[PDB]
RNA sequence: CGCGGGGUGGAGCAGCCUGGUAGCUCGUCGGGCUCAUAACCCGAAGGUCGUCGGUUCAAAUCCGGCCCCCGCAACCA
RNA sequence: CGCGGGGUGGAGCAGCCUGGUAGCUCGUCGGGCUCAUAACCCGAAGGUCGUCGGUUCAAAUCCGGCCCCCGCAACCA
RNA sequence: UCCCCCGUGCCCAUAGCGGCGUGGAACCACCCGUUCCCAUUCCGAACACGGAAGUGAAACGCGCCAGCGCCGAUGGUACUGGGCGGGCGACCGCCUGGGAGAGUAGGUCGGUGCGGGGGA
RNA sequence: GGUCGCCUCCUAAAAGGUAACGGAGGCGCCCAAAGGUCCCCUCAGGCGGGACGGAAAUCCGCCGGAGAGCGCAAGGGUAGAAGGGGGCCUGACUGCGAGGCCUGCAAGCCGAGCAGGGGCGAAAGCCGGGCCUAGUGAACCGGUGGUCCCGUGUGGAAGG
RNA sequence: GUAGAGCACUGAUAGGGCUAGGGGGCCCACCAGCCUACCAAACCCUGUCAAACUCCGAAGGGUCCCAGGUGGAGCCUGGG
């Protein structure tokens, strides 16, 4: 479909060293990134400005995706927040334009971040999966400082075939998700 | 718990059983496609036709054209001529589509 | 209704009979009332608009 | 004397009865139209020569004569088959 | 002092009394009990009273257990007040038994001890009553 | 027993009708003037709205019960 | 339903008859004087002149419609 | 006319959850691809189309086991239509017919219809 | 003093109905989308993981039959949609109406089907407002728009 | 959909277990270890309660068909 470079190192270096790790029989058995969504959980746009596609524009940048909205599901007073209230972004990233936005990110993104130490080991889902979070945005290769107003964070996701944390664990230090203890 | 796939199919199956007609029923499987036609009063199959009963093959929807076509004959031939079309969980377009379309022209009415 | 949930006529504009009544809030839809309706009288289909009731 | 103070009551009204229920039963024969349950929801289905009214009241399609059935899950049902 | 922290509805109609207990009939956790012979609505009043009388019989020492609940809401109109113009409010709360109903329970106190204790109890109750003890048949229930 | 009103910073009153936001005067505390006190000037703190429930995204504000205060009523024999 | 006249800055407002100026008082800001307080005095921010369409070189000023507040009188089976 | 699979009804959990095992010849599914039809408030996930390299890992089909869930007698009793009796009274009791709920024994890892494809 | 019509629940004794100054609550509105249809989607809640971010904003995972939602009180109903999103639309039709529910009358209620001219849908089909049950007022008197039926010898006009 | 019965729903409920949080003391505090004959949500076991609770549910009651039933029965129209 298009070759691409961490592809090439799930496919050939990652996977045979997951088998010979837990013994799969099957070949599907072996474990593999299903998809990787972004979510800037801003509503610091929410009775505010539209000026979230500002973030919008950033996000697609990253991405190379269009990012959806994300609103008010229910309204609550102590967040000043109306149901249906844009609050949002949300862009799912599957096959090779996942592939690519996690090459940038475990080669460009997380090394150019303000003392970065390692991830989370203990931020595993519990059934194969991984969630971490970003506070800058500008850390991104194809974001100059000039475009930026002001900062803006986003939540990754990572949803792995892994049955479980220990598989997980493997299948994404061997890609190269550097972790910290 | 349920499909949504589940779901469709009840949903747009209910619909058609309540308005009585004879029911055109389809599958549509990877590799072939399937319409049988129900009385859903005594609950029986009075006529089918399949791709893979068919021995047939050339590109799918040129090929699901066909069996709605023969469906027909074998169908006016028992005297039927009124009949509902069951869409199961499939979108009415291409594949299925085809089916009705040929159908159609081979004699049915709907 | 209300002062602002208000009652209408349904006027036809191609032979100006009032043919059906109804209603409407004024501060939510505070344009006349455009809507095509049976007329029994050109006994085809108009655009129907709203008229002070 | 005796008339001292006594009191007043907060509520004590009700609305008129509606006389809800089965209106014709298995095995009775019915004209097309006929009413054959008023209900408030369907804890009745329709079923075979039966259609359903705005507030859910069941009628006869055809004449017939009335069949009920228990379905189990999949609800109660009115049936009328006609007859030949 | 008994009654509930909270309810469903304030005013609860009177109702009669028919047939024996419909459960709670047999010694389910100490040695002895006290049953009831005769229906009755027994006050949240009285239950404390017998509570106390107990207690203080075989002052510290022992558990007393307590099969019955004052869940009923009780209702008086004022003195001196004609009839309608609205139920009366409520005054108190009452525990309704009927026969075969245990009503209290006591346990890890001496044989001789229960017996007094429980007849005391019994004797602040409106209705007669009899005190057993557990058996075999309690057990198997 | 009935009917109407009320409880909000230490005192005395607004805000409730129309839900989102707590005001006024006094007092108080800190700093000025004065030899000193007051008067006077500058600056500040202080309530989680009688009490339980309920409605609502949200309650001093809308709804039910209870408590305390206030006014009216309580006649025919 | 039918009449009469208003909307102009934060509050009230003559400018409108007679088309060339968004002006006045009070309000807030800064400065002068002050035991201080006011009052006095100098300056200053602050408006699409209700809307939309229209006659006009130009109109808050004049027209048509429309919104809204007040006002006048009558009717209410 | 026995076996396996596919579509589809009926009975509506004795059919379900969970566990363990089995199946790719065929069917079916994941699967391969995004040119075309169609599609995503973002994503070929879904829907859709053109395919057949791979795999039964998932899903599904078929088994197996009773932890869960579900079903659940007989016996007895509550209550009761009708007919009566005792007690000042509170309430009890009798005949006749009907008869639960709970619980006990126990059952269950479905059964069947019509069509299609493939077998021995 | 309280109440007076309508709706929901109990009282109501397993059909319907049933009283009291018996126990609890609501209504006198609302929506041009909250309507018609075609297509798609499925909750609440819990646990785990996730920058700002909390009990609760938005994202991921597993669980979950309905405890959510359905403008509003309650009940019944309901995810095999009545709920959530979108596209196109005005059937929130005109002329009728077999047959019934309810019922003292007068009211109230459900309704297939026929014709006209439409809407959405490939189609079967659905559509005569809204998940349903409250959201209301006989007749008399008058207003407004139609029609062109009567109109005092005739034609107009007044008035009906 | 009652009598009875039941707790699966909406609430109530005594004891025990388990266990968020809350309180007393300790360590003494900055965060954490607290251990607790106290208070206690959720949950589990024992044991119960409810007109406006029901996983259940009779006896009866209602209506329809067939059969008996000829009675100061019944049905239709009208006068009092
Ligand atoms: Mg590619
Ligand atoms: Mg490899
Ligand atoms: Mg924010
Ligand atoms: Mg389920
Ligand atoms: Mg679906
Ligand atoms: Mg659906
Ligand atoms: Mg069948
Ligand atoms: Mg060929
Ligand atoms: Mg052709
Ligand atoms: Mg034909
Ligand atoms: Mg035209
Ligand atoms: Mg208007
Ligand atoms: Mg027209
Ligand atoms: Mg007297
Ligand atoms: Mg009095
Ligand atoms: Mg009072
Ligand atoms: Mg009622
Ligand atoms: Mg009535
Ligand atoms: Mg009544
Ligand atoms: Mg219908
Ligand atoms: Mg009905
Ligand atoms: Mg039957
Ligand atoms: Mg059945
Ligand atoms: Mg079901
Ligand atoms: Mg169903
Ligand atoms: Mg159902
Ligand atoms: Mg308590
Ligand atoms: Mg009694
Ligand atoms: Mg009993
Ligand atoms: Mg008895
Ligand atoms: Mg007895
Ligand atoms: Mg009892
Ligand atoms: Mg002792
Ligand atoms: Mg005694
Ligand atoms: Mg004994
Ligand atoms: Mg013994
Ligand atoms: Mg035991
Ligand atoms: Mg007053
Ligand atoms: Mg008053
Ligand atoms: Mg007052
Ligand atoms: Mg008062
Ligand atoms: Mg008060
Ligand atoms: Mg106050
Ligand atoms: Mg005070
Ligand atoms: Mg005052
Ligand atoms: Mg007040
Ligand atoms: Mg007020
Ligand atoms: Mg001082
Ligand atoms: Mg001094
Ligand atoms: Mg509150
Ligand atoms: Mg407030
Ligand atoms: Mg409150
Ligand atoms: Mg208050
Ligand atoms: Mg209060
Ligand atoms: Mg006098
Ligand atoms: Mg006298
Ligand atoms: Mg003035
Ligand atoms: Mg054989
Ligand atoms: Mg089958
Ligand atoms: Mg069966
Ligand atoms: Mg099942
Ligand atoms: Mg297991
Ligand atoms: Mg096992
Ligand atoms: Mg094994
Ligand atoms: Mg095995
Ligand atoms: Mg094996
Ligand atoms: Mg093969
Ligand atoms: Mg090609
Ligand atoms: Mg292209
Ligand atoms: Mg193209
Ligand atoms: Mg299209
Ligand atoms: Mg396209
Ligand atoms: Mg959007
Ligand atoms: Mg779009
Ligand atoms: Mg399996
Ligand atoms: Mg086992
Ligand atoms: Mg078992
Ligand atoms: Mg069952
Ligand atoms: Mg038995
Ligand atoms: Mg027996
Ligand atoms: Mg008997
Ligand atoms: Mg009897
Ligand atoms: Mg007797
Ligand atoms: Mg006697
Ligand atoms: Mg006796
Ligand atoms: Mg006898
Ligand atoms: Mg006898
Ligand atoms: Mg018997
Ligand atoms: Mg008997
Ligand atoms: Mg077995
Ligand atoms: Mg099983
Ligand atoms: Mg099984
Ligand atoms: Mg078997
Ligand atoms: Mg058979
Ligand atoms: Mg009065
Ligand atoms: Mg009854
Ligand atoms: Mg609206
Ligand atoms: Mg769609
Ligand atoms: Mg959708
Ligand atoms: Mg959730
Ligand atoms: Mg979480
Ligand atoms: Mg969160
Ligand atoms: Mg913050
Ligand atoms: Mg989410
Ligand atoms: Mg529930
Ligand atoms: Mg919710
Ligand atoms: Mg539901
Ligand atoms: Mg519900
Ligand atoms: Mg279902
Ligand atoms: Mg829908
Ligand atoms: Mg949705
Ligand atoms: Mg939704
Ligand atoms: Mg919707
Ligand atoms: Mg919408
Ligand atoms: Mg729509
Ligand atoms: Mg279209
Ligand atoms: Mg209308
Ligand atoms: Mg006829
Ligand atoms: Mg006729
Ligand atoms: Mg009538
Ligand atoms: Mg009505
Ligand atoms: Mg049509
Ligand atoms: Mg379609
Ligand atoms: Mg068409
Ligand atoms: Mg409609
Ligand atoms: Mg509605
Ligand atoms: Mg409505
Ligand atoms: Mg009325
Ligand atoms: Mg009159
Ligand atoms: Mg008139
Ligand atoms: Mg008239
Ligand atoms: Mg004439
Ligand atoms: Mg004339
Ligand atoms: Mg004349
Ligand atoms: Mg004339
Ligand atoms: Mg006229
Ligand atoms: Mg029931
Ligand atoms: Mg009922
Ligand atoms: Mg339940
Ligand atoms: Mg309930
Ligand atoms: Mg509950
Ligand atoms: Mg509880
Ligand atoms: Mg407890
Ligand atoms: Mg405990
Ligand atoms: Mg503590
Ligand atoms: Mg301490
Ligand atoms: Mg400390
Ligand atoms: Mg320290
Ligand atoms: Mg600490
Ligand atoms: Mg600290
Ligand atoms: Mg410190
Ligand atoms: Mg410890
Ligand atoms: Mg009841
Ligand atoms: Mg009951
Ligand atoms: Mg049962
Ligand atoms: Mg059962
Ligand atoms: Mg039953
Ligand atoms: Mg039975
Ligand atoms: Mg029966
Ligand atoms: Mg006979
Ligand atoms: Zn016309």
């Amino acid at each position: 479909p298009l070759d691409l470079a961490l592809k090439r190192k799930y496919y050939e270096e990652v996977r045979p060293e997951l088998i010979r790790r837990f013994g799969y029989q099957n070949v599907w058995e072996v474990p593999r990134l299903e998809k990787v969504v972004i979510n800037q959980g801003l509503g610091e746009a929410k009775e505010d400005a539209r000026i979230l596609e500002k973030a919008a524009q950033e996000l697609a940048l990253i991405t190379g995706q269009k990012p959806a909205v994300t609103r008010a599901k229910k309204s609550i007073s102590n967040f000043k927040l109306r149901k249906g209230m844009p609050i949002g972004l949300r862009v799912t990233l599957r096959r090779d334009r996942m592939w690519i936005f996690l090459e940038k990110l475990l080669n460009v993104a997380l090394p150019r971040i303000r003392d970065f130490r390692g991830l989370n080991p203990n931020s595993f889902d519990g059934r194969g999966n991984y969630n971490l979070g970003l506070r800058e945005q500008l850390i991104f290769p194809e974001i100059t400082y000039d475009m930026v107003d002001a900062l803006r964070g986003m939540d990754i996701a990572v949803v792995t075939t892994a049955e479980t944390d220990e598989e997980a664990r493997a299948l994404l230090e061997l890609l190269g998700f550097p972790f910290r203890k | 718990r349920l499909t949504a796939y589940e779901r469709r199919k009840f949903r747009v199956r209910n619909r058609i059983k309540r308005t009585g007609r004879l029911r055109l029923s389809v599958f549509r499987s990877l590799k072939h496609i399937y319409a049988q036609i129900i009385d859903d009063e005594k609950g029986v199959t009075l006529v089918s036709a399949s791709s893979l009963a068919l021995k047939l093959k050339g590109n799918k929807t040129e090929v699901a054209r066909q069996v709605g076509r023969a469906l027909a004959e074998k169908a006016l031939a028992l005297g039927i001529k009124q009949v509902a079309f069951d869409r199961g969980p499939y979108k009415y377009h291409g594949r299925v589509k085809a089916l009705a379309e040929g159908a159609r022209e081979g004699g049915l009415e709907f | 209704a209300s002062e602002v949930r208000i009652k209408l006529l349904l006027e036809c504009t191609e032979c100006k009979r009032r043919n059906y009544a109804t209603e409407k809030n004024k501060r939510n839809t505070p344009n006349k009332l455009e809507l095509r309706k049976y007329c029994p009288w050109c006994r085809k289909h108009t655009v129907h608009r709203e008229v002070k009731i | 004397a005796h008339k001292k103070g006594l009191g007043s009551t907060r509520n004590g009204r009700d609305s008129q009865a509606k006389r809800l229920g089965v209106k014709r039963y298995e095995g009775q024969v019915v004209r097309a139209g006929n009413i054959l349950v008023r209900q408030r929801g369907t804890r009745f289905k329709p079923g075979k020569n039966v259609g359903m009214g705005r507030d859910f009241t069941l009628f006869a399609l055809v004449d017939g004569v009335v069949e009920f059935q228990d379905r189990g899950r999949l609800g109660r049902y009115v049936h009328v088959r006609p007859l030949a | 002092m008994l009654m509930p922290r909270r309810m469903k509805y304030r005013k609860q109609q009177r109702g009669r009394l028919k047939g024996a207990t419909k459960g709670g009939d047999y010694v389910a956790f100490g040695d002895f009990g006290l049953v009831a012979l005769e229906p009755a609505w027994i006050t949240a009043q009285q239950i404390e009273a017998a509570r106390v009388a107990m207690v203080r019989h075989f002052r510290r020492g022992g558990k007393i257990f307590i099969r019955i609940f004052p869940d009923k809401p009780y209702t008086k109109k004022p003195l001196e007040v004609r009839m309608g113009k609205g139920k009366g409010n409520v005054e108190g709360y009452v525990a309704v038994v009927k026969p075969g109903r245990v009503m209290f329970e006591v346990a890890g106190v001496t044989e001789e001890q229960a017996m007094e204790a429980l007849r005391i109890a019994g004797h602040k109750l409106p209705i007669k009553t009899k005190i057993v003890r557990r058996d075999a048949y309690d057990e198997a229930q």
